[PDB]
């Protein structure tokens, strides 16, 4: 069919299991194409990439996440995407502009 | 040894069941053995059961 | 054959409270047998309406004391139990009664409505002496039979309701007392006929005819036994208003499956070898088949209606 | 945590043996998920009405 | 540690703490049957360790921790009926309470 | 059944 | 009305006249009540030869 309702029917997808650890080619086997057009054709559709929003989805769970669990900091990362606490703040603290920790007891 | 003590008076109403002792008044003991609807029960020429 | 219909001849009252009724003619031999299977219907099986709930101002609990009356409030749960009413349409009613003043409580002081019919208007209930304190109650009346003693009904309806609904116990019999004896009915061909005396002594809210009537009714119905013998909501729906796991309605559709009686059929071996599902999306529809009882494959009846849905 | 074992080792106990301090226990945090997210928890949420 | 009567009492749904006041007393005038709750009385459980399969299931689904063990007083079976009165001891020096 | 039965019309309707 | 209606249940016919009839269950204090309708009624009124 058309390639905008392609990427709106894919689009969500990824968005509906943020809890999983994903990966791209779990991405791009929804696609039924190739992984390289999958991301120039959720580029050419959303205008708005898809290996980001990937890391996006899981940092906008992270304002809910880091806003509900009392669980330490250091087990919060993988469940992102990372394999380390530090990656994990390294990517915060660019984005959201806080230390994570400053993020969950500041109400 | 004791900080507060509340004590509750409850109170019970209790009906007769089948198995609760019975006597006359000469001795003869009793153990009321079967409840019975009014149908069956004995009754007499004027229509009064027993 | 000798047979012969008994009929209903008389009724005649001695009191509004005591009747008499004679039935002729019976058969030979048969007077017993319908005289002594008539006592045991009248006696335990007809409907009347008893009072079944009181409830009532400045009571807590039932052992209380109240100020201002004689007697102590299970003499007046005793008393009032007593008490008859004749309902004619309304399956269940409820009274009102508030009196003050010096002076023995009757039972005609309350404000019966037009349908609502007392029986005896000196059965005292309370006898209030000081003219300070007044009675405030409110008596729930139902229509039933039987001996139900007011408690198992809270054993099984566990409604919650607040304090000062006071239960008492239900006694559903509007009959007391009845006899019969047996008489000999002349017809001047038939000398062995024999008719009946029926007695019946009760309260009011009795038709002498229809406690015969309706005990009729009741050996009419238990003599057939020997006589006569010896869609599923979401089924309807496309896969997008499934409300199921998170990644599975928007890519259901994706592979020609927009309905759930479309989606009943579907193979697991070859849905999810075509790249549009998950792994996670054949557990939960496997949960559409499971929890409605259907297997892999299975063709079904008439799915598609009018409507076709899909965008 | 001591399932059918008797020592209960630490996070530096095994992190000298394995090749690791700061992935030991993040990869529970799957462990969790998927239990935690009700597919498996049915044998565990029945305990936790303790 | 010293107990105390209250009603918020662990492993207790809705039903049980259906008709009591805010002091864990019936109300004068309830309806009762064996197997509720007349006192809420609570204690200070001490700090005992468990055999370590609860130890990860509490880490599982984060179990909160109690030092509040129950000790109430419940209904002997069999009994049922109603509560007419009550009554409340207390020493003198401490602070008297509200359905004191 | 039916010797009951037949006996018992009259009091029915 | 609160009445009940039962079934035939069973019946055990082991000759051409011997046979048990089983039925249940009924309101109460009926089963004597149909026995001593079917006691009298049928023994004492029955059409036949002799």
């Amino acid at each position: 069919m058309s390639h905008q309702k392609i990427i709106q029917d894919l689009i969500a997808w990824i968005d509906e299991h943020i809890d999983q650890p994903l990966n791209i080619d779990v991405v791009a086997k929804k696609s039924g194409y190739s992984k390289w057009y999958l991301q120039r054709m959720f580029r050419t559709v959303t205008h708005q990439t898809l290996g980001d929003y990937i890391r996006q989805r899981r940092l906008l769970l992270a304002a809910v996440e880091l806003r509900t669990t009392e669980r330490p900091i250091f087990d919060i990362a993988m469940d992102l995407g990372y394999v380390s606490q530090q990656t994990f703040s390294r990517v915060f603290r660019r984005q959201f502009d806080r230390t994570p920790s400053d993020y969950r007891h500041r109400l | 040894g004791v900080l507060k003590i509340v004590k509750v008076y409850l109170a019970v109403k209790r009906r007769i069941q089948p198995g609760d002792k019975m006597a006359g008044r000469h001795g003869n003991k009793g153990v009321i053995s079967k409840i019975n609807p009014i149908e069956d029960m004995p009754y007499d020429e004027n229509g009064t059961p027993v | 054959t000798e047979f012969l219909k008994p009929r209903l001849v008389d009724i005649e009252q001695v009191s509004s409270t005591h009747a008499k009724v004679t039935l002729e003619p019976l058969e030979r031999g048969f007077g017993h047998t319908l005289g002594n299977a008539l006592r045991r219907i009248l006696l335990s099986s007809m409907p009347g309406c008893a009072v079944t709930e009181v409830e009532i101002d400045g009571v807590l609990h039932e052992y209380s004391t109240k100020e201002g009356v004689q007697e102590d409030i299970l003499e007046i749960l005793l008393n009032l139990k007593g008490l008859a009413v004749r309902v004619q349409g309304k399956d269940e009613v409820i009274l009102t009664l508030n009196k003050s003043g010096i002076g023995p409580v009757t039972a005609a002081d309350i404000t019966h409505d037009g349908d609502v019919e007392i029986v005896k208007p000196q059965h005292v209930i309370c006898h209030l002496t000081d003219e300070n304190a007044s009675i405030s109650m409110r008596i729930k009346v139902q229509r039933g039979r039987g001996y139900v003693p007011a408690s198992t009904r809270i054993h099984s309806e566990e409604d919650e309701r607040p304090i000062g609904r006071l239960l008492v116990d239900a006694c559903y019999s509007p009959v007391e007392r009845i006899a019969y004896n047996v008489e000999a009915a002349r017809v001047e061909q038939r000398t062995d006929l024999d008719k009946l005396v029926i007695e019946m002594e009760t309260n009011g809210t009795i038709d002498p005819e229809e406690a015969i009537r309706r005990a009729a009714t009741i050996l009419a119905e238990q003599l057939e036994a020997f006589v006569d013998l010896r869609f599923d909501p979401i089924l309807l729906r496309p896969v997008d208003d499934l409300e199921l796991t998170v990644r599975s309605a928007n890519c259901l559709k994706a592979e020609a499956i927009h309905y759930i009686g479309d989606l009943v059929q579907r193979t697991e071996v070859e849905l999810l070898k075509t790249p549009n599902l998950g792994k996670k999306s054949l557990t939960e529809i496997k949960d559409v088949l499971a929890s409605r009882g259907l297997s892999l494959g299975m063709r079904l009846e008439n799915w598609p209606p009018a409507s076709i849905a899909d965008e | 945590f001591g399932i059918d074992m008797n020592t209960d080792y630490t996070l530096e106990e095994v992190g000298k043996q394995f090749d690791t301090r700061e992935r030991i226990r993040q990869i529970e945090a799957k462990a969790l998920r998927k239990l935690r997210h009700p597919s498996r928890s049915e044998v565990l949420r029945s305990f936790l009405d303790d | 540690g010293p107990e105390e009567i209250t009603a918020d009492i662990p492993n207790v749904g809705e039903a049980a703490l259906s008709k009591l006041d805010e002091s864990g007393i019936v109300y004068i005038g309830a309806e009762v049957t064996g197997g509720d709750i007349l006192v809420g009385k609570v204690t200070p459980k001490g700090e005992t360790q468990l055999t370590p399969e609860e130890k990860l299931l509490r880490a599982i689904f984060g179990e909160k921790a109690s030092d509040v063990k129950d000790s109430s007083l419940r209904v002997p079976n069999g009994v049922s009926g109603t509560v007419i009165d009550v009554q409340v001891f207390t020493r003198d020096g401490v602070e008297k309470d509200k359905r004191a």
